[PDB]
């Protein structure tokens, strides 16, 4: 996953 | 080969589907790849006139910006870093009157080459605030074509063996813009497809260089800001980095500029830097997508080493699915395949  | 002839030049194209092309979104895409689109990493799409996300934008006012960003610019002579000052939450309705007061606004100008002009003389000065990755759509529910909420690409293949949401990468952001807020010269999380729907407002001008000559405004990159390329490896996915076009044209950087008006998508591909900037008041909607094209790009993007917070998306379920010859031999670490940035 992750964010922008 | 059938595919180097076509954009032979790399030049960025500009679509107007029918309604009839425009209505299936993969297969779109797939089009504007046989016509070597992609070659430029970034294509413009213009709907179909009677194409509309949204009834009206008059609601929207009390929609809330919980991290408003100011860009605080530092260089000179075509090379500079942005920083991100987080502000306090604000709404639409206190973000447009910001941005349109005397003091942000954008300044009077001919045509495009003279705004163009001040915004690389001025970006240093008066930092602007960027309503910038905002979890939303602006679509309504039953819209079906080119839905960024809902593209249906096999990006969807993530959320469907795991369950895990990457804000912005699997879910839409939205964008409020102000004159002079910039985006810095990046590719997509993953080497990914994006989409980028200009729903309102003054236009955002983007620059990009081919896929084929991404290594070399990396080599660039490294040869400005050396310090940066010893901490990271892939230090422009900190998304700081601004080179201005007469930088690149000095060092032989193929790139091509266009403007997005209201209402035009706008197509960034695996591996195609760009960077950009705002007119004025506007707002986008944007995510990234995928294409079995793409895989390869995944498996190889070389991704930041030096924040824990990046995004990395696991090949592992897109190898398996759609190269099954190849599984085996990428786990062993032998998969030596190389990527013809041409190649529909
Ligand atoms: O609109 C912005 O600030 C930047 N958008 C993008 O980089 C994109 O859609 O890939
Ligand atoms: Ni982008
Ligand atoms: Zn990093």
């Amino acid at each position: 996953g992750g964010v922008k | 080969s059938e595919s180097e002839t076509l954009n032979p030049s790399a030049r960025i194209m500009t679509f107007y589907p029918t309604m009839e092309e425009f209505r299936n979104f993969s297969r779109y895409i797939a089009y504007i790849e046989s016509q070597g689109a992609h070659r430029a990493g970034l294509a413009k799409v213009v709907p179909p006139k009677e194409w509309k996300p949204r009834a009206s934008y008059d609601d929207i006012d009390d929609l809330v910006i919980p991290a408003p960003i100011q860009q605080l610019v530092t260089g000179q002579s075509g090379l500079f870093t942005q920083y991100n000052i987080q502000k306090k939450a604000m709404t639409v309705r206190e973000f447009r009157k910001i941005a349109n007061s005397d003091k942000y606004c954008t300044p009077r100008y001919s045509e495009f080459e003279e705004l163009e002009r001040k915004y690389w003389k001025n970006l240093t000065f008066n930092p602007p605030i960027y309503g910038a990755d905002v979890n939303g759509t602006l679509y309504e529910k039953h819209v079906d074509e080119w839905n960024i909420g809902r593209l249906r690409t096999i990006l969807d293949l993530v959320e469907k063996e795991s369950g895990i949401t990457i804000e912005g990468v699997n879910t839409p952001y939205l964008y409020f813009g102000m004159w002079k807020t910039s985006f810095a010269w990046h590719t997509e999380d993953m080497d990914l497809y994006s989409i980028n729907y200009l729903h309102f407002g003054e236009p955002k001008s983007w620059y990009s260089v081919p896929p084929e000559h991404g290594k070399r405004l990396e080599r660039l990159a490294k040869g400005f800001f050396p310090g940066s390329a010893q901490s990271c490896e892939a230090f422009l996915r900190h998304k700081m980095t601004l080179i201005s076009p007469l930088m690149l044209k000095k060092y032989g950087i193929p790139f091509d500029k266009v403007t997005q008006e209201a209402g035009e998508f706008m197509i960034t591909f695996p591996y195609g830097y760009h960077a950009g900037f705002n007119h004025g008041f506007n707002c986008a909607e944007s995510t990234n997508f995928a294409t079995r094209r793409w895989i390869e790009y995944g498996k190889q993007a070389v991704l930041c080493s030096c924040r824990k917070d990046m995004v990395k998306i696991s090949m592992d379920v897109f190898v398996r699915k759609f190269q099954p010859e190849r599984y085996k031999l990428w786990k062993a670490g032998k998969d030596n395949t190389v990527i013809d940035h041409t190649l529909p």
